[PDB]
DNA sequence: GGTCGGCGCCCGAACAGGGACTG
DNA sequence: CAGTCCCTGTTCGGGCGCCG
């Protein structure tokens, strides 16, 4: 007996229409028995060939979770609804999330069910589930609710979520909530065992009014990676032309960053392996730029009306170094990892782990996802990204092959 | 005009655009009397009804022979009314292969005659489905008819009888459980672990629950015995096998032949084992004309003599047992060729392949490798929906230092060694740090735009230099080509430094075969050396010796 | 014959993005 | 400086195979 809140595409724009990828046995079964049983719940409705749209769906499992979660990319509906969700019902972002010593994410997806969809756009909400060696065809659903992992329906709810917060934001006023897509960011600067308590209070507030998760982010240990020059005693030919050819490269950066004393030692045409002796002008050079680089950039400040691009670079032994900018050498943020699942063994797995933890990054900081710039091949990435998943968005990529410079990023 | 059980789909136009006026084509008199005999007896079934001058649309139409019968099929050419109708999802995402299949106690095919004319159209676009039948005479004005159910010839029918199927079959499904209908269009395969004596009951049933629907299913279609043809293979209590493959015997070949020459041999490289069309597709390469006849190689005849060879033996699948793992094996076969086979049990295929993309014009044996194992993966979880295990011809040792000195991100699934001739090995190893005692190349190359002339060489530590001049040349091929100058003058150990990013990258990624023959060239002095170290300094810095040769290679 | 849809292969041509060089 | 061009990869259009 609720009132559909009218949603339209944006301008001049058809939806979305991308074939189902084959998915295994294990996930078919899963989202049978859950397509199954929200059709009974009326959730969903079949349909058939007459609805041109489509949307992929594959099933996941969040981390230290046994239940099968439905997850669906919307993504390209996303881009085709974008005035909704950003000009008339945006959420505000808290810039103190990120300055918390804990925050939590929870997943309140289950709570846009309760919220009935425009009967004039569930047509867009189209999704087929595939059949082991297509024994079957097609079968099609679509949504009758508010869908999980649509930007629109964290903006219908938003005034329904905030008159449900009110009672527990007024008890806690130094508690900050932020709410992206299917999740609710609780971030507070208490020790973790009252950090956790409040949670649960939160966790029994919810499920009060018809609505449970639990991963923990310290983003006060979020550290950056810096561009770090060698502290040999005794340099080779080799040595200095690599120090150059990586100053050379940080000077897009640094814009003070100099090459030329360092450079009148490679006059000769001497061998790598042969020591060098630094002159007194290249002393000074070199422990200039150490300074440089230890300063941070002039005039790099976040755009919010600009898209966020994340760049990775894999740096062996279980390393994988990252930036963050919206304009090229204007890095926002730049960072490393290391020791993920899969390493030594997985790199499809450690690249997900990757992309997973910057993203969440990304919306603890800014509240946006960045569009990736990965390295892999577009068919080594597209076969086995999904065995990794364990988020419920989806951030935007694309496969780029730049073989290795001068290793700016990592010693 | 009676109401039809099964429930109809609605259908539109596509929003300001109306319906087909196109005028008849002259028929021959032998298809106006298949026609007119057809539509008289389809409009007394209730499938067709006469229109007036008040349906101002009309459709072209003609028929073509039925295979091995007498009898002629209705076709409209429905080209202008494709257009203007909305557009549907198709609800066939694939075809089933028979290595799914599972081994059932008993097996069953029924095939529905007429289907399409089984199944209402939309009441509301009926309207749009208006076509001409010419009489003998030309001056006769003609009978306009209008379908009243699914169209052989339109983009619609073949997606709303998949999903008006589906749904009859539905509540069958859900009171019959465990029972397995492969359904793929009329073709209904249905197997079940019951005793042989409840499933012929429980075929009646649903020969009875598609009868209340208007489905019929003849028993001439029926088949309860095996061997039964399903899909076009043969399905025997043990084994499988596809329907006997025909080969064209020409004297002369065109293109045409060709194609439909490597058409049947893909398909028999599901069970067939070794098929090669890499001599043959290489005939179809550059060629305009498809009847344009074009002579035989010597290496295309000897691909398709041993072809012929094969298909001279039987071969037959298995069924596909969830109790045990999947394998499949893969083997180097020629240069950019790979075959493989899926199996559970030694030497009883579940099916076989090949994979021969070549991707990029500098590749080498490990990359190939990991793409063929991607293209098995995603097809096995389309047919069994998991990830066999793979037997690799590559040692352990030889993967773990690709992937792991690769700055792509590669893996590749739960696999074991197999030492089977030849084997998958990287042909070089660039060192990571430079070689004490070796001589220090600065190599150098460039070229102007317009002359397209350039020079190409290097300077040495020990005094050692030379220049080459090029013509016909370009920027990076001189780059590579300094480079391949200080590999022919060198030892069996040597440094190299360029400020080349583009021939760095392309010797980084350790390629063992190449569309360009210089590259080609750069491999063959890459494996005869022993220690090989490349570096990268930027250009115009006044950096060692590559100052000095790109002085010299100026020009 | 020169109807529709699905999947697969092969090739060429179109598109498209990134470097290096030049007015 | 933007305008090229040299290179390389990707997408697509059009043939065959096969099934319904």
């Amino acid at each position: 007996p609720i009132e559909t809140v009218p949603v339209k595409l944006k301008p001049g724009m058809d939806g979305p229409k991308v074939k189902q990828w084959p998915l295994t046995e294990e996930k078919i079964k899963a989202l049978v028995e859950i397509c199954t049983e929200m059709e009974k719940e009326g959730k969903i409705s079949k349909i058939g060939p007459e609805n041109p749209y489509n949307t992929p769906v594959f099933a996941i499992k969040k981390k230290d979770s046994t239940k099968w979660r439905k997850l669906v990319d919307f993504r390209e509906l996303n881009k085709r609804t974008q005035d909704f969700w950003e000009v008339q019902l945006g959420i505000p972002h808290p810039a103190g999330l990120k300055k918390k010593k804990s925050v939590t994410v929870l997943d309140v997806g289950d709570a846009y069910f309760s919220v009935p969809l425009d009967e004039d756009f569930r047509k867009y909400t189209a999704f087929t589930i595939p059949s082991i060696n297509n024994e079957t065809p097609g079968i099609r659903y679509q949504y009758n609710v508010l869908p999980q992992g649509w930007k629109g329906s964290p903006a219908i709810f938003q005034s329904s979520m905030t008159k449900i917060l009110e009672p527990f934001k007024k008890q806690n006023p130094d508690i900050v909530i932020y709410q992206y897509m299917d999740d609710l960011y609780v971030g507070s600067d208490l020790e973790i065992g009252q950090h956790r308590t409040k949670i649960e209070e939160l966790r029994q507030h919810l499920l009060r009014w018809g609505l449970w998760m639990g991963y923990e982010l310290h983003p006060d240990k979020w550290t950056v990676q810096p561009i770090v020059l060698p502290e040999k005693d005794s340099w080779t030919v080799n040595d200095i032309q690599k120090l150059v050819g990586k100053l050379n490269w940080a000077s897009q950066i640094y814009p003070g960053i100099k090459v030329r004393q360092l450079s009148k030692l490679l006059r000769g045409t001497k061998a790598l392996t042969e020591v060098i002796p630094l002159t007194e002008e290249a002393e000074l050079e070199l422990a200039e730029n150490r300074e440089i680089l230890k300063e941070p950039v002039h005039g790099v400040y976040y755009d919010p009306s600009k898209d966020l691009i994340a760049e990775i670079q894999k740096q062996g032994q279980g390393q994988w170094t990252y930036q963050i900018y919206q304009e090229p050498f204007k890095n926002l943020k730049t960072g490393k990892y290391a020791r993920m699942r899969g390493a030594h063994t997985n790199d499809v797995k450690q690249l997900t782990e990757a992309v997973q933890k910057i993203t969440t990054e990304s919306i603890v900081i800014w509240g946006k996802t960045p569009k990736f710039k990965l390295p892999i091949q577009k068919e080594t990435w597209e076969t086995w990204w999904t065995e990794y998943w364990q988020a419920t968005w989806i951030p935007e990529w694309e496969f780029v092959n730049t073989p290795p410079l001068v290793k700016l990023w990592y010693q | 005009v009676p109401i039809s059980p099964i429930e109809t789909v609605p259908v539109k136009l596509k929003p300001g655009m109306d319906g087909p006026k196109v005028k008849q084509w002259p028929l021959t008199e032998e298809k106006i009397k298949a026609l007119v005999e057809i539509c008289t007896e389809m409009e007394k079934e209730g499938k067709i009804s006469k229109i007036g001058p008040e349906n101002p649309y009309n459709t072209p139409v003609f028929a073509i022979k039925k295979k091995d019968s007498t009898k002629w099929r209705k076709l409209v050419d429905f080209r202008e009314l494709n257009k203007r109708t909305q557009d549907f999802w198709e609800v066939q995402l694939g075809i089933p292969h028979p290595a799914g299949l599972k081994k059932k106690k008993s097996v069953t095919v029924l095939d529905v005659g007429d289907a399409y004319f089984s199944v209402p159209l939309d009441e509301d676009f009926r309207k749009y489905t208006a076509f001409t039948i010419p009489s003998i005479n030309n001056e006769t004005p003609g009978i306009r008819y209008q379908y009243n159910v699914l169209p052989q010839g339109w983009k619609g029918s073949p997606a709303i009888f998949q999903s008006s199927m589906t749904k009859i079959l539905e509540p069958f499904k859900k009171q019959n459980p465990d029972i397995v209908i492969y359904q793929y269009m009329d073709d209904l395969y249905v197997g079940s672990d019951l005793e042989i004596g409840q499933h012929r009951t429980k075929i009646e049933e649903l020969r009875q629950h598609l009868l209340r629907w208007g489905l019929t299913t003849p028993d001439k279609k029926h088949q309860k015995e095996p061997p039964f043809l399903w899909m076009g293979y043969e399905l025997h209590p043990d084994k499988w096998t596809v329907q006997p493959i025909v080969l064209p015997e020409k004297d002369s070949w065109t293109v045409n032949d060709i194609c439909k020459l490597v058409g049947k041999l893909n398909w028999a490289s599901q069970i067939y084992p070794g098929i090669k069309v890499r001599q043959l597709s290489k005939l179809l390469r550059g060629t305009k004309a498809l009847t344009e006849v074009i002579p035989l190689t010597e290496e295309a005849e000897l691909e398709l003599a041993e072809n012929r060879e094969i298909l001279k033996e039987p071969v037959h699948g298995v069924y596909y047992d969830p109790s045990k793992d999947l394998i499949a094996e893969i083997q180097k076969q020629g240069q950019g060729q790979w075959t493989y086979q899926i199996y559970q049990e030694p030497f009883k295929n579940l099916k076989t392949g090949k994979y021969a993309r070549m991707r990029g014009a500098h590749t080498n044996d490990v990359k190939q490798l990991t793409e063929a194992v991607q293209k098995i993966t995603t097809e096995s979880i389309v047919i069994w929906g998991k990830t066999p295990k793979f037997k690799l011809p590559i040692q352990k040792e030889t993967w773990e230092t690709w992937w792991t000195e690769y700055w792509q991100a590669t893996w590749i699934p739960e696999w074991e060694f197999v030492n089977t001739p030849p084997l998958v090995k990287l042909w070089y190893q660039l060192e990571k740090e430079p070689i004490v005692g070796a001589e220090t190349f600065y190599v150098d190359g460039a070229a102007n735009r317009e002359t397209k002339l350039g020079k190409a060489g290097y300077v040495t530590n020990k005094g050692r230099q030379k220049v080459v001049p090029l013509t016909n040349t370009t920027n990076q091929k001189t780059e590579l080509q300094a480079i391949y100058l200080a590999l022919q003058d060198s030892g069996l150990e040597v440094n190299i430094v360029t400020n080349s990013q583009y021939a760095l990258g392309i010797i980084q990624a350790q390629p063992d075969k190449s569309e360009s023959e210089l590259v080609n060239q750069i491999i063959e002095q890459l494996i005869k050396k022993e220690k090989v170290y490349l570096a990268w300094v930027p250009a115009h810095k006044g950096i060692g010796g590559n100052e000095q040769v790109d002085k010299l290679v100026s020009a």
